[PDB]
RNA sequence: GUGAAGAGGGAAACAACCCAGACCGCCAGCUAAGGUCCCAAAGUCAUGGUUAAGUGGGAAACGAUGUGGGAAGGCCCAGACAGCGUCGAGUCGGCCUGCGCGGAAGAU
RNA sequence: GAUGUCGGCUCAUCACAUCCUGGGGCUGAAGUAGGUCCCAAGGGUAUGGCUGUUCGCCAUUUAAAGUGGUACGCGAGCUGG
RNA sequence: GCUGAAAGCAUCUAAGCACGAAACUUGCCCCGAGAUGAGUUCUCCCUGACCCUUUAAGGGUCCUGAAGGAACGUUGAAGAC
């Protein structure tokens, strides 16, 4: 999980998510896509 | 919207009752009851946003979704397929208990809940039946979490159409 | 439920394969069920038990009337058990410390013997301050008491010189050593709350 | 002539029964703390109780709006350093329901021994009975 | 300009800010700033919107299919857009603007 | 028309930007052991040699030897290098 | 994480459901009804006359003196008192 300030698409497999108050991505490809907000 | 708009076949053999705002289908293979949202008309059965709802066609095209599986749930039903990877790695159903051997000091005593079913092709393989999608999605998942498929070999419990992404290690 | 006992003091019970047990050794006569209480009119489910005696001249007519309820005879004082669900139990009966013959583990409450006033290096373990290089009257007193301005005050629960002792003490899980109902004796492996005479609570081991 | 006023020897005091079921905190709170003080009445004065008695009932049924169900927090201090405590909406009506009315009715009486009289006249019950039938409360729609 | 050398009302409290200049008395009335659910005097006022963050009631670069409004557009029953030739209505992504969201750690 | 000062001692109390222990994501994570970020303040968190030292260096421990606030906490509590 | 639309797909989240830590609430120990919101249960005790006026939760006289308490004494592994 990276947590960030900017959180963006890294690849066209991230995906822009908010959960519960919070923007995340998910990547079905690379976890290390993966982000919060924060 | 899309979801919502579409209807869906309700077949000979398969009795909905709708009561305030309850859906409780009958039917061969079991017996499931829900209540909705209370933005959502359930009106075949036909979904539709109430007034006074700003999430109305949201919730409509929810209520659709999990109708369309309750109905597939009492006719065909759902069925979810477990494999084992990993040397003396074991299933065994027992009942409404699946004992699984996974490479601990303690053997995993899971039980299933009351009308999941269970049945071992083999011992590297675990058959899930039951008419509720969503427990039976509950099911499949713990099973899944006590040795979740890991990248290196592929060892641990997986759903067997899922595609487990391997690596290779620090190179040196 | 327990039983109410007394401390008759220590003393070792040696074992054949040569291990010495200290043990305290509490008498445990008879407790008579004095009271019953239910949730109907108590609001919650416990019996009351006497045990020993009192002379007559000491029992007050308060006191006496209590006992003549019950139909038992006057004890030395007057303790609740809390009942769990099963447990029931009839007013008059004699509960004896066969009650623990199974029994491996007891809790024990006493009374502590009293130290009265406790400066801070015993009842705290404070340390003490130098004994030389140039100490001024501040060898065993406690030191700084706070901060300074901010908070500009001492702070609830510090610790200080007070009375030590003489208060209630559990002392958890001691192992049951034996349970000789003809002598009405249990008893425990090591030391338990209190002096010599003082009475005793003992309860099967909550953990 | 001198401007009325009330006398606490003469004060007619009545008794009412409010159900708080589904009925919005805050704004119940407001018509307890307003009939508690007497402001409803034309013998209001400042200095004298002139409130009726309301019975509160159904107080774990009381309604927040918002995410204040899981979000409102009610802190309390022990007078020990550090114990600043606390609790959540939804923790008080599962332990102590009425405390979530008697609290917010507190707050809106005034402060001061009259204000500590006035808030003994509130009895706040977590469900549908109370044992007050012999001071016959007349219902009180809020 | 005010305080100093100026009281009263407001800004929780708060010389110097806002309103306003106290000759004395009144258990009359109208207003100013500021206010009108309870503490606490006065709208739980009216009509039309926005916000879901307790934002309001501490907030920067920057980040984001939050949500309201607006002006153009590209493609679309010669079948788009998505998913699987199927398919059967819109779809797509920039600009401008209102209100919110993250960014957000401190000592009794 | 006086608000006692560095360091030590005694006794602390809070913050969390966490040193240990607890939970977790990513890893250029095979394992062991690490790196980095997130959550977490419940409890715990060296003795000595040298020097007034705080610190630091050194020796030897420890799960760890946290970082800060508190009149650079604490002399109507001690010391006085 | 499950199921799942808004957004035919996808999506842990919007509706709904499940896991998840020494933090939190309990569980363990001690205090605790001045908890003036002063609670509960058990037991014990007192079952006499009369006068007066500012008729009132009024004032006094005679008789009565309970349960229990205190005091005093001998004291205590209780204690500055
Ligand atoms: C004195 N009074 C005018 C205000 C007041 O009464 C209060 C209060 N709580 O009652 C205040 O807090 C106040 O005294 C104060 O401290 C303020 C600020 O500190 C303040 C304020 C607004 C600001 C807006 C923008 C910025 C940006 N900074 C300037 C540059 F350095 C970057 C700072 C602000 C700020 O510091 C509000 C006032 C209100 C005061
Ligand atoms: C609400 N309360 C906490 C304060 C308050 O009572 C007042 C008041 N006048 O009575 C305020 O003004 C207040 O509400 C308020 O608005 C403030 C500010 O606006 C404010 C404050 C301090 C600031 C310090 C720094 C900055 C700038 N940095 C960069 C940005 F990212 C933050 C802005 C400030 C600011 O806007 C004081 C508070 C006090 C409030
Ligand atoms: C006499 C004043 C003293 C006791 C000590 C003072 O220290 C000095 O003034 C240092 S210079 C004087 C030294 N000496 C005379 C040569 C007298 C102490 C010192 C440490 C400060 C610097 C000034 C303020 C202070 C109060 C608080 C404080 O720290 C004190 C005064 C108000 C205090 O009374
Ligand atoms: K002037
Ligand atoms: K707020
Ligand atoms: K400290
Ligand atoms: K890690
Ligand atoms: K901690
Ligand atoms: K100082
Ligand atoms: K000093
Ligand atoms: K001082
Ligand atoms: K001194
Ligand atoms: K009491
Ligand atoms: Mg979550
Ligand atoms: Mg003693
Ligand atoms: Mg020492
Ligand atoms: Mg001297
Ligand atoms: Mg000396
Ligand atoms: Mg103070
Ligand atoms: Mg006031
Ligand atoms: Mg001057
Ligand atoms: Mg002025
Ligand atoms: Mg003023
Ligand atoms: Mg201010
Ligand atoms: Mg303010
Ligand atoms: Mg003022
Ligand atoms: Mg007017
Ligand atoms: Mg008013
Ligand atoms: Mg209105
Ligand atoms: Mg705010
Ligand atoms: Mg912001
Ligand atoms: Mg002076
Ligand atoms: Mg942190
Ligand atoms: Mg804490
Ligand atoms: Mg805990
Ligand atoms: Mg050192
Ligand atoms: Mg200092
Ligand atoms: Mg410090
Ligand atoms: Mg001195
Ligand atoms: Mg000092
Ligand atoms: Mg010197
Ligand atoms: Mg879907
Ligand atoms: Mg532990
Ligand atoms: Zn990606």
């Amino acid at each position: 999980m990276k947590v960030r300030a900017s959180v963006k698409k890294l690849c066209r497999n991230c995906k822009i998510v908010k959960r519960d108050g919070v923007i995340r991505v998910i990547c079905s490809a690379e976890p290390k896509h993966k982000q919060r907000q924060g | 919207s899309r979801v919502a708009k579409a209807p869906v076949v309700v077949p000979a053999g398969v009795d909905v009752k709708i009561n305030g705002q309850v859906i409780t289908i009958k039917g061969k293979n079991g017996e499931l009851t829900r209540t909705l949202n209370d933005a959502v008309e359930v009106k075949t059965l036909t979904f539709g946003p109430r007034d006074g709802y700003a999430d109305g066609w949201a919730q409509a095209g929810t209520a659709r979704a999990l109708l369309n599986s309750m109905v597939i749930g009492v006719t065909e039903g759902f069925t979810k397929k477990l494999q084992l990877v990993g040397v003396g790695y074991r299933a065994a159903v027992k009942g409404n208990v699946i004992n699984l051997s996974l490479g601990f000091s303690h053997p995993v005593d899971h039980q299933l809940p009351a009308g999941i079913t269970a049945e071992c092709p083999t011992q590297t393989e675990i058959v899930l039946k039951g008419a509720d999608k969503q427990v039976i999605g509950q099911v499949a998942a713990d099973l899944r979490a006590y040795r979740r498929p890991e990248p290196y070999k592929g060892k641990g419990v997986r759903y067997a159409d899922e595609v487990v992404r391997t690596k290779e290690a620090k190179k040196k | 439920i327990g039983l109410v006992g007394k401390k008759v003091g220590m003393t070792r019970i040696f074992t054949e394969d040569g291990v010495s047990i200290p043990v305290t050794v509490i008498e445990v006569e008879a407790n008579r069920v004095t009271q019953v209480k239910d949730l109907a009119n108590d609001g919650y489910r416990a019996i009351q038990v006497t045990t020993g005696a009192k002379k007559a001249n000491r029992v007050t007519k308060p006191e006496a009337g209590h006992f003549a309820k019950a139909g038992v005879e006057a004890g030395r004082g007057l303790w609740e058990f809390r009942l769990a669900e099963g447990e029931e139990f009839t007013v008059g009966q004699s509960i004896s410390v066969e009650l623990f013959a199974d029994v491996k583990k007891v809790d024990v409450t006493g009374t502590s013997k009293g130290k009265g006033f406790a400066g801070t290096v015993k009842r705290w373990n404070f340390r003490t301050q130098d004994a030389t290089h140039g100490n001024s009257l501040s060898h065993r007193v406690p030191g700084s008491i706070g901060q300074n301005q901010t908070p500009g005050k001492v702070f609830k629960g510090k610790k200080m010189a007070g009375q030590m002792g003489n208060e209630r003490v559990t002392v958890q899980s001691l192992d049951v050593v034996r349970v000789d109902a003809e002598r009405n004796l249990l008893l425990v492996k090591g030391a338990v709350p209190g002096a010599t005479g003082s009475d005793l609570i003992v309860k099967p081991a909550v953990k | 002539m001198k401007t009325f006023t009330a006398k606490p020897e003469t004060v007619k005091r009545d008794w009412y029964v409010v159900d708080a079921t589904g009925k919005t905190l805050g704004r119940l709170a407001t018509e307890l703390a307003r009939r508690l003080r007497g402001k409803h009445k034309a013998e209001y004065t400042p200095h004298v109780d002139t409130g009726d008695y309301i019975i509160v009932l159904n107080a774990d049924k009381v309604a927040v709006t918002g995410n204040k169900r899981t979000d409102k927090v009610y802190y309390h201090h022990t007078g020990h350093i550090g114990g600043i405590k606390q609790a959540t909406f939804e923790e008080m009506i599962a332990r102590r329901p009425e405390r979530v009315i008697e609290i917010a009715v507190k707050g809106m009486l005034p402060k001061g021994p009259l204000g500590r009289a006035m808030f003994r006249k509130l009895k706040v019950y977590a469900g549908n009975e109370h044992n007050h039938a012999a001071q016959q409360p007349q219902v009180l729609d809020i």
